[PDB]
C-alpha cells in the first residue's frame, strides 16, 4: 500500500547529444603499401556482421539540416586534406616569369610552352627548363600586350604545395561508429521528406559504408535510393536552399583521355623534384564525358512526373548554370588522380509539361551525349582553408567508367504569373554530399539509470 | 537480442527483459578522436558504476530501498505507471527531481550503514 | 552541505557526511590539459577503489575489520577522540603509521579469505 | 613477499601472495605514448574487474561457484595439482580450454540471477 | 593613416603605416591629479605601520 | 612633411610576388624600430633593428 524507491539499471531512454566518432575501415585496404589521402591503418578494423536491431513500438523525430555528423565528417575530411600535404614538395620557386610559346608545331590549343629558369644544386648558377602547362593554370602578367609572358596563377595568393606522387585520391569507404554508451538511431521510411517523424527506427552502432566523392553538382557513387525518385530540400517556399533529387535507378557515365608522355622529373632543390607534364606523344584530341541518351532522358522525365507535387498546376524548364568562375559552374570531380571540370549545358537542355512521353526503340541506344570539357592541375577546393594543390600528372590514358545517383539543383528567382518554373544545377559548399548520405542516422546518448516507486521495501 | 529491445514497450515488460540491455559497455587525425571517445566511454562506464556503488546497489539490476516515495513527485498510481507509460516520458516527468531522489537515496544509504555499524558493536 | 562541508566538525558529526563528499571524486594548448586532467581523476579514484577492494570491503562507506588496534599508535581513549578533535590532526598523527595497518590489513584479509575456503569446502 | 615473489613456487605459497600482486596492475609525440600507454593499463585493469564482475567474484580474491568440473579438461589428481605444480605450466594446460570454462561460469551466474529475481517477488 | 599592403614573397602580406593625415601631435596618457595625490597619502601612511 | 620628428620616411626594395623581379616601395617606421648601419659616416643606410 506504501510506496518505495527502486533503482533500475537498463532503462531504455535516450537523449539527444554530440560526441567525437570512430573510423571504421576494412581488412582489404589494410594490406597495401600505399597509403591514399584518409586513412587505412589509422582507423579500427570492423567485424563481419552488422548487429542491427529493430524497435518494436517507437516513433522518433528526425531532422538533417541541423546535424553534427554532418559538421565531423566536414572537418575529418578537411583535417585530412590538410595533414596529408605536411611531408610533400612545396612548390615556392616555381613563382618565376614564364616565356610561352605555342606547343610546337602544330598547336594544342589547350596547352603552352611555358619553359622558366630553375635553380641548380648551387644556389648561383642557373639552368633552362621547358614543361606544358595547362591554360587555366597560366594567368599574363602584363602592363602592356607583351604575349611572351606568363606567370602561375597560385603565386599570387597563397600556398603552392605539390601532392605527394605516391599517395592516390581514390574513395574507399569508411564506417562511423559511436563510442560504448551511445548509438545511432537510423530511419528506415521509404517517404522520408527529410524531417519529422519516423516509424521504422533501428539502433546500429557502426553505419554503412560511406564514400567521400568530391562532386559539385551531379553526384557521383553512392548508397541508391529504395523505391522512387525522392525530393529532399530544407523549405521548398525560398530559392536559396539547395534542393537535392536522390534517383531509384542509375546512368551509367564514362570519362576518358588523350595521351600524355610521362612524368617529367624536374628537380629545383636539394631532394626536391616536382613532375611536371613532358611531351605528347600521339595526336591531339578533347577529353569528354559520355553518358546515355535514353536512360538521361526518362531519368529526368521521372524526375519531373515527381517533382510536381510540390508545384502541381506548372510546368518545370531546365537551362545551364547561372553563371560565375569555371570551378563553380561545371561538374567536378577526379579520376585516377586527374582532376576534371565539365561543362553540363548538354544534360539540363528540356522541360516536362506534364505529358509523359515513353520510349520504346531497343535499335536507338546508339545516340549518346557528350561533354567537351576541360583539365586544370592547380586546385582550389573547398572554397578556401584548402592549401591549394598541384596535382601530378598521369601517364597513360584514363577511364573512369563511374555510376551516378543523385543532382544538386536550385531554383531561379520567379517572376509573377508564371507556370514554367526552371531549375538549374548548383554546386557550392560540400556539405551536401554527406548530407546526402548520412539522412538516416542520429547520434543519441543512453541514460541506464532509472528510478520508479513499487511496493517492494529492503528489509532492516 | 542486444540493445533497447523493449524501447517502446509497455513499463511492465520492460522488467523481465533487463539481463540483456547493460552488456556492452566497454567492448593522424583518426588516432586523437579514439582516443578521446574511449576515454569518454571509460569515466561513463565508471560514473555509473560509482553512482550505482553509493546507495548500496552494487553489482545488481533490480536494487530496492528504503526511502519513502513523496507525491509530490508523480501523484500517480502504480497499475497505469507499470502497464501504461513507456520509460521515455516516465523519465520525462522524473528528470526534475532525480536530483532530490538521489539525495534521498544517498542519505537513507548513510543512515542504513551507521545503523549497522552501531548494531554490530552493541555485541 | 557541499564539498568539504564539514572540515573542522567533529568525529561524529563528519562520518555523516561521507556520502556527498565521495560522489565529487569523478565528476592546441588547452585541449591537453583537460585530457591529462580526466586520466590522473580515474587513475586515482581508481587506485583507491584498488586499495579497498584488496581487503575484502568493496561497495561500504564505513568498514568493520578484524584487526586488533595497537596501542603504541594511538595511546588515547575514543570519547575525546571522537567528539573533540576533527579528521585533519587525526590524519596528521597516524601519517607516520599507516603502512603497517595497511599491510596487517592485506595479511588479515588473504588468512580470512583462506578460512573461509578451508570451511566451505570442509561441506 | 615481493612482486612475483613464488612465481616458481608450488600451491601452497601461491595462495599467501595473490594479495600482493594485485598491488602493481595500476601504479610531444612521446607524451601521446605516455597517454596511450595509460589509457591501455586502465582500460585493462577495467576489463579484468569487469569480468571479474560478470560471474559473480566481485572484490573477492578467491572466489568459489558452482559449475561442475569436467574431468576432460584436467585428467589429473586434486593433490597432484595443489603440492606439485607451479601456476606456468598449469596455465599452458589448461589455456586452450578457456572459453567453455568462461561460458559456463557466466551461464551459472546468470541461472543464479534469476533464481534472486524470481525469489525476491515470491513472499 | 592606414595598412599599407606590402606584398612579400608568394602571398606574405606585410602591413606598415601609410600616409599621415592631419597635423603631428604627441601621444600622451591623462591621470587626475588629487585623485593621484591622495591615493599616494593613503599608501604612504598605510605604509608607516612598517617602518616606524 | 618636414615636421614630424618622431617617424622616418625609409624608403626600400623588395620582392614581389614574383621572385625574379624587385619594386620600390616606402612606409613610415617608428624611430625606436631604426639603427643605422656604420659602415660609413653617411646618416641614410638605417637598417631594421632585429636583422642580428
Ligand atoms: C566511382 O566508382 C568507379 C568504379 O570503381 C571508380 O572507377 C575506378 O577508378 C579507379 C581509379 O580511381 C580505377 O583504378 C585504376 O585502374 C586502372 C586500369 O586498371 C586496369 O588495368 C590493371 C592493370 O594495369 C588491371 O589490374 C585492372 O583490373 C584493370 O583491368 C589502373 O591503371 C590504375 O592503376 C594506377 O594506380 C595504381 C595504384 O596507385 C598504380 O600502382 C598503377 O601504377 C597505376 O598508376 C588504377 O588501378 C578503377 O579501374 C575504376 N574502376 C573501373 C571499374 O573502371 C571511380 O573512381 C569512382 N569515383 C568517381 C569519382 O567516379
Ligand atoms: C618547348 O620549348 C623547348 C625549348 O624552349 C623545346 O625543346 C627543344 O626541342 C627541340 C626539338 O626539335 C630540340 O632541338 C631543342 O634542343 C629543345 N630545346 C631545349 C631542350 O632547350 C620543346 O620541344 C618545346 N615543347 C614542345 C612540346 O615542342
Ligand atoms: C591575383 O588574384 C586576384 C584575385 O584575388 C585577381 O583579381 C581578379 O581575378 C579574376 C580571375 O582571373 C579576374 O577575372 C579579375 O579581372 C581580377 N580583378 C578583379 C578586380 O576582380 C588578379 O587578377 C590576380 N592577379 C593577376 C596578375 O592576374
Ligand atoms: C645587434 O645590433 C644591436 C643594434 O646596434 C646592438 O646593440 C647595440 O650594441 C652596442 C655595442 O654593445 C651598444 O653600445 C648599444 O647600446 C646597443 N644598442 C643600440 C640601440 O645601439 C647589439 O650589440 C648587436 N649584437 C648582438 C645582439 O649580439
Ligand atoms: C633565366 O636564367 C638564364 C640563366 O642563364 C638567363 O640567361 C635568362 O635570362 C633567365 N630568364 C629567362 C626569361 O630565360
Ligand atoms: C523496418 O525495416 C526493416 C529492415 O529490414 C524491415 O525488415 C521492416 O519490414 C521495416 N518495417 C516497416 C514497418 O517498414
Ligand atoms: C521556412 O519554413 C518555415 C516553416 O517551415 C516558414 O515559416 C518560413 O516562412 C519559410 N521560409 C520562407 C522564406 O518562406
Ligand atoms: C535559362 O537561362 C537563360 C539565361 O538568360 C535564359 O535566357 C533562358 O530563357 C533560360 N531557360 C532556358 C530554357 O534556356
Ligand atoms: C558550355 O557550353 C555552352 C554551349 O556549348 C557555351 O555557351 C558555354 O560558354 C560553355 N561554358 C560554360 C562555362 O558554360
Ligand atoms: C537544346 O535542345 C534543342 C533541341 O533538342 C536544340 O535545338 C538546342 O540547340 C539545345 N541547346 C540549347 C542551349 O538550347
Ligand atoms: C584507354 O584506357 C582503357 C582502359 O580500360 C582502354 O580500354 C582503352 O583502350 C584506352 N584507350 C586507348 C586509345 O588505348
Ligand atoms: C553503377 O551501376 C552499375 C550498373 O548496374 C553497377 O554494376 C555498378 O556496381 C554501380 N556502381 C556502384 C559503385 O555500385
Ligand atoms: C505496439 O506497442 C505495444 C505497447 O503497448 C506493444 O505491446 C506492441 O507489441 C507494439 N506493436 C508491435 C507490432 O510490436
Ligand atoms: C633597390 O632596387 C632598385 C631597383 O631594383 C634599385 O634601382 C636601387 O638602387 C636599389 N637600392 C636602393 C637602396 O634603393
Amino acid at each position: 500500500e506504501n510506496l518505495w524507491v527502486t533503482v533500475y539499471y537498463g532503462v531504455p531512454v535516450w537523449k539527444e547529444a554530440k560526441t567525437t566518432l570512430f573510423c571504421a575501415s576494412d581488412a582489404r585496404a589494410y594490406e597495401k603499401e600505399v597509403h591514399n589521402v584518409w586513412a587505412t591503418h589509422a582507423c579500427v578494423p570492423t567485424d563481419p556482421s552488422p548487429q542491427e536491431l529493430v524497435l518494436g513500438n517507437v516513433t522518433e523525430n528526425f531532422n538533417m539540416w541541423k546535424n553534427d555528423m554532418v559538421d565531423q565528417m566536414h572537418e575529418d575530411i578537411i583535417s585530412l586534406w590538410d595533414q596529408s600535404l605536411k611531408p610533400c614538395v612545396k612548390l615556392t620557386p616555381l613563382c618565376v616569369t614564364l616565356i610561352c610559346s605555342d606547343a610546337g608545331s602544330g598547336g594544342v590549343e589547350e596547352m603552352k610552352n611555358c619553359s622558366f629558369n630553375t635553380t641548380t644544386e648551387i644556389r648561383d648558377k642557373e639552368k633552362k627548363e621547358y614543361a606544358l602547362f595547362y591554360k587555366p593554370d597560366i594567368v599574363p602578367l602584363s602592363e602592356t600586350n607583351n604575349t611572351s609572358e606568363y606567370r602561375l596563377i597560385n603565386c599570387n595568393t597563397s600556398a603552392c604545395t605539390q601532392a605527394c606522387p605516391k599517395v592516390t585520391f581514390e574513395p574507399i569507404p569508411i564506417h562511423y561508429c559511436a563510442p560504448a554508451g551511445y548509438a545511432i538511431l537510423k530511419c528506415n521510411d521509404e517517404t522520408f521528406n527529410g524531417t519529422g517523424p519516423c516509424s521504422n527506427v533501428s539502433t546500429v552502432q557502426c553505419t554503412h559504408g560511406i564514400r567521400p566523392v568530391v562532386s559539385t553538382q551531379l553526384l557521383l557513387n553512392g548508397s541508391l535510393a529504395e523505391k522512387e525518385i525522392v525530393i529532399r530540400s530544407e523549405n521548398l517556399t525560398n530559392n536559396a536552399k539547395i534542393i537535392i533529387v536522390h534517383l531509384h535507378t542509375p546512368v551509367e557515365i564514362v570519362c576518358t583521355r588523350p595521351n600524355n608522355n610521362t612524368r617529367k622529373s624536374v628537380r629545383i632543390g636539394p631532394g626536391q623534384t616536382f613532375y611536371a607534364t613532358g611531351d605528347i606523344i600521339g595526336d591531339i584530341k578533347q577529353a569528354h564525358c559520355n553518358i546515355s541518351e535514353e536512360k538521361w532522358n526518362d531519368t529526368l522525365q521521372k524526375v519531373g512526373i515527381e517533382l510536381q507535387k510540390h508545384f502541381p498546376n506548372k510546368t518545370i524548364k531546365y537551362n545551364q548554370s547561372a553563371g560565375g568562375d569555371m570551378e563553380i559552374t561545371t561538374h567536378s570531380f577526379n579520376c585516377g588522380g586527374e582532376f576534371f571540370y565539365c561543362n553540363t549545358s548538354n544534360l539540363f537542355n528540356g522541360t516536362y509539361n506534364g505529358t509523359y512521353i515513353s520510349t520504346n526503340s531497343s535499335a536507338n541506344s546508339t545516340s549518346t551525349i557528350t561533354l567537351q570539357c576541360r583539365i586544370k592541375q592547380i586546385i582550389n577546393m573547398w572554397q578556401g582553408v584548402g592549401r591549394c594543390m598541384y596535382a601530378p600528372p598521369i601517364a597513360g590514358n584514363i577511364t573512369c567508367r563511374s555510376n551516378i545517383t543523385g543532382l544538386l539543383l536550385t531554383r531561379d528567382g520567379g517572376t509573377n504569373s508564371n507556370e514554367t518554373e526552371t531549375f538549374r544545377p548548383a554546386g557550392g559548399d560540400m556539405r551536401d554530399n554527406w548530407r546526402s548520405e548520412l539522412y538516416k542516422y542520429k547520434v543519441v546518448k543512453i541514460e541506464p539509470l532509472g528510478v520508479a516507486p513499487t511496493r517492494c521495501k529492503r528489509r532492516v | 537480442l542486444g540493445f533497447l529491445g523493449a524501447a517502446g514497450s509497455t513499463m511492465g515488460a520492460a522488467s523481465m527483459t533487463l539481463t540483456v540491455q547493460a552488456r556492452n559497455l566497454l567492448s593522424t587525425v583518426w588516432g586523437i578522436k579514439q582516443l578521446q571517445a574511449r576515454v569518454l566511454a571509460v569515466e561513463r562506464y565508471l560514473r555509473d558504476q560509482q553512482l550505482l556503488g553509493i546507495w548500496g546497489c552494487s553489482g545488481k539490476l533490480i536494487c530496492c530501498t528504503n526511502v519513502p516515495w513523496n507525491s509530490s513527485w508523480s501523484n500517480r498510481n502504480l497499475s497505469e505507471i507499470w502497464d501504461n507509460m513507456t520509460w521515455l516520458q516516465w523519465d520525462k516527468e522524473i528528470s526534475n527531481y532525480t536530483q532530490i531522489i538521489y539525495g534521498l537515496l544517498e542519505e537513507s544509504q548513510n543512515q542504513q550503514e551507521k545503523n549497522e555499524q552501531d548494531l554490530l558493536a552493541l555485541d
